[PDB]
């Protein structure tokens, strides 16, 4: 997801 | 040592907020106020004056005008994501819950964080660049008008506060650390960790607004106005959305099956 995507970028 | 490290945890939110979010109630107050030095917004408060204002900040004026506001809220949503993620304990949550986190909490954020921007006249846009006028944005076509108004008559009510960004930063994050949110898998670790920051709010208060002994009260009944606001927004964004012949894809993603 879009979201999770967001949470995992450093 | 307790109540220290509670304002260590305090300062440490500050100094993430100023990181996370650009415009600050402190840098939009002194904008609003005319207490700086920097160029006066360029204020938009007809037709004519937006087309004028184009360039400082085939579809009609109130679609235009909406898609301006999405745009801004996706941008803060990405700022709000970034904000979580100094929350101590917050990345080490189970990943599907942090997701769940910022689904059920950016657009209460949101609308927290908007009242910073707000006045009973208008709204800072762009950086502080634009003013948008309350009268405008209200005058709107429907449904257009009264999906902006609302953001205004919270604003109101909460600027009443007299929060400054050291509250604020704290505020933001007992909302995103909300171990009642639908779907939680792990809520023990969640409640742990909002419990830790409602006792840092509850000494910022005291220390931060000694003569305002209710404010502590005050905003946890906020937190929960906040869940009724953005539910109701979330209504009419489905409206629009069935009777207007877009949405980010961002939004899309938050508001399904929210
Ligand atoms: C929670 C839903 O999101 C919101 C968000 C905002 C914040 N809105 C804005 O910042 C906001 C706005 O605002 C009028 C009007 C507006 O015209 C624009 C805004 O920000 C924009 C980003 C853009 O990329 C634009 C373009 C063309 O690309 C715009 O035009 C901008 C400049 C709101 C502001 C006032 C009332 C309700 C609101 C609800």
């Amino acid at each position: 997801s879009l979201l999770k995507k967001l949470l995992l970028a450093p | 040592p307790e109540s220290a490290d509670l304002r260590a945890l305090a300062k440490h939110l500050y100094d993430s907020y100023i990181k996370s979010f650009p415009l600050t109630k402190a840098k939009a107050r002194a904008i609003l106020t005319g207490k700086t030095t920097d160029k006066s917004p360029f204020v938009i408060y007809d037709m004519n004056s937006l087309m004028m204002g184009e360039d400082k900040i085939s579809k009609e004026v109130a679609i235009r005008i909406f898609q301006g506001c999405q745009f801004r809220s996706v941008e803060a949503v990405q700022e709000i994501t970034e904000y979580a993620k100094s929350i101590p304990g917050f990345v080490n949550l189970d990943l599907n819950d942090q997701v769940t986190l910022l689904k059920y909490g950016v657009h209460e954020i949101i609308y927290t964080m908007l009242a910073s921007l707000m006045n009973k006249d208008g709204v800072l846009i762009s950086e502080g660049q634009g003013f948008m006028t309350r009268e405008f944005l209200k005058s709107l076509r429907k449904p257009f008008g009264d999906f902006m108004e609302p953001k205004f008559e919270f604003a109101v009510k909460f600027n009443a506060l007299e929060l400054d960004d050291s509250d604020l930063a704290i505020f933001i994050a007992v909302i995103i650390l909300s171990g009642d949110r639908p779907g939680l898998l792990n809520v023990k670790p969640i409640e742990d960790i909002q419990d830790n920051l409602l006792q840092a709010l509850e000494l910022q208060l005291k220390l931060n607004h000694p003569e305002s002994s209710q404010l502590f009260a005050k905003l946890l009944q906020k937190m929960t106005d906040l869940r009724q606001i953005v539910t109701e927004h979330v209504q009419l964004l489905q409206v629009i959305k069935k009777t207007e012949t877009s949405l980010h894809p961002l939004l899309q993603e938050i508001y399904k099956d929210l």
